[PDB]
């Protein structure tokens, strides 16, 4: 059911929201990252692939997981914010990925708190991530967004 | 003939694809690790399809489209993957949801896209996750006009 | 979207053949006499037809159709030519008439016959015997188009 | 362009109306007419082909020709009907062909004022024709066809 890595560009920053691989569709998986300019992925589900081939080629991968269908906890948001932008202030112009399960889900959630921090309005955020990728966010965790204000991280 | 036609043409609008798609178990389909012999060849030759669903492992996860036309300069010696063969031309994808209304597929089918689209719902019965029911094609639209 | 469509479901009973058909120059076919050879084969590959009229001598002169199923099972070193390929599998030729009115040929169509027919009209200018006058071809997706559209 | 061979039965008389072959296309040619049970064929049109060997196959061809598209001159009309007369007697259930150069014109012509001829009215004579092969005869042909009277000469 896995859907193909979309891009959410707003700010001058750049996210890709992608599915977990298998080892086997891994090629494949490392080549997008490549054409998207990703040198960083934020795993948030499971560990199911090997990241050694991946920071072999370059792209550092992040282990943060909290799980299926729940919001971020403040651990979690905090160093996904401060991560944005010290990767997005080394170089400006590349892509952060994200991805848990099927990108549609909890890595949307952080891209959009994401631009909520960049002082997009809530509504826009979800808007935005929602045109692209359609029914992504669930339950609790827009419950969670709105819930959710910025001061202004990013 | 005319006055079936007619009421197909505006029941265009309160049919959505979920009606008139085939289901993925029956569609005519590739991994792509499959592997250009003259056998493939032929049974592609005969299926009568023109454009087949290329997916990687699992059936319901679509990579590219294969168009017949394609193949025309493939020889069959060399045994080549459809992988390779299948970005050697960039085909489109063409997505489309279940409760999309038939006459707005329709107006997609001749806005250029594939004339095989692809049929997703959103499920949610945990992370929401897109789920494959199968493929629609623009004559599956013409038969609910046509009969 | 509808409205076109209706209107074309409409008028499916006055537009004749003759003008949303492909006159004969433009066509794609294949002289009898021609050779499966790799290159040819391709050709017919990439041309993106399944069903070609195969003439002989003339262009106006159309004795078979070749289908793109049927050449699945010919080797094309063996290089044949086309004439006995086509008596294989002698597939019927369709022949209409240029005034037919196009929801007819919708119904010619609509059970068995190939969904290529041919166009001939008679002529009668000026005065020797009348003669069939070959046209060209319409397609089932001519007439689609003309609802669709 | 040349059109399949029809069949025009009334009256139990049985007519073909065919093209002029090539005889590239002779084998063939000679098959619908012993499919179709025809034992003689009359020519109308420009000699093109050999008939010897349909008349090895015992079929006789026959050849009164007159011009593109013109009515019969008269002698041709009397020896149709005549040589027609003979032919249903020879034996009854066989066919007679008749071609000029594609069937649709002459030929056409001479199986209607012989359906006249056999006393089945005229607009029913040519509309019988144009139901089996569209727009048959030209306009001349047509004037010609209906000053002619028939006197009775076919059963």
């Amino acid at each position: 059911n896995r859907p193909a890595p979309v891009e959410v560009s707003y700010k001058h920053m750049r996210f890709l929201i992608t599915h977990n691989p298998t080892n086997a569709t891994l090629s494949t998986f490392i080549e997008d990252l490549k054409k998207y300019g990703a040198t960083t992925v934020v795993r948030v589900c499971e560990v199911t692939y090997d990241k050694t081939p991946l920071e072999k080629d370059g792209i550092t991968v992040v282990d943060w997981p909290f799980d299926d269908g729940a919001p971020p906890p403040g651990k979690v948001v905090e160093d996904w914010l401060s991560l944005v932008k010290a990767k997005f202030c080394e170089a400006p112009g590349s892509c952060v990925a994200v991805h848990a399960v099927a990108g549609l889900g909890r890595a949307p959630v952080l891209v959009a708190l994401a631009l909520i921090e960049s002082g997009m309005k809530y509504e826009d955020a979800i808007q935005f991530i929602r045109q692209k990728r359609r029914g992504a966010i669930n339950s609790k965790q827009l419950t969670y967004l709105e819930k959710y204000r910025p001061k202004q991280r990013l | 003939g005319p006055l079936n036609m007619i009421q197909g043409v505006l029941e265009l609008r309160c049919r959505t694809v979920e009606d008139v798609l085939t289901p993925l178990e029956d569609c005519f389909m590739l991994d792509a690790s499959t592997v250009l012999d003259f056998g493939v060849l032929a049974s592609i030759m005969q299926s009568g399809h023109t454009r087949i669903p290329v997916y990687e492992e699992e059936r319901s996860n679509i990579v590219d489209m294969l168009y017949l036309k394609d193949l025309a300069f493939v020889d069959p010696e060399d045994c080549t993957p459809l992988s390779t063969i299948t970005r050697f031309y960039n085909h489109p994808l063409h997505f489309v949801f279940n409760d999309t209304k038939l006459d707005a597929v329709l107006e997609e089918f001749k806005r250029g896209k594939s004339h095989l689209a692809i049929v997703q719902k959103v499920n949610n019965e945990g992370d929401p996750f897109y789920e494959v029911l199968g493929l629609v094609t623009l004559e599956d639209v013409i038969e609910e006009i046509i009969r």
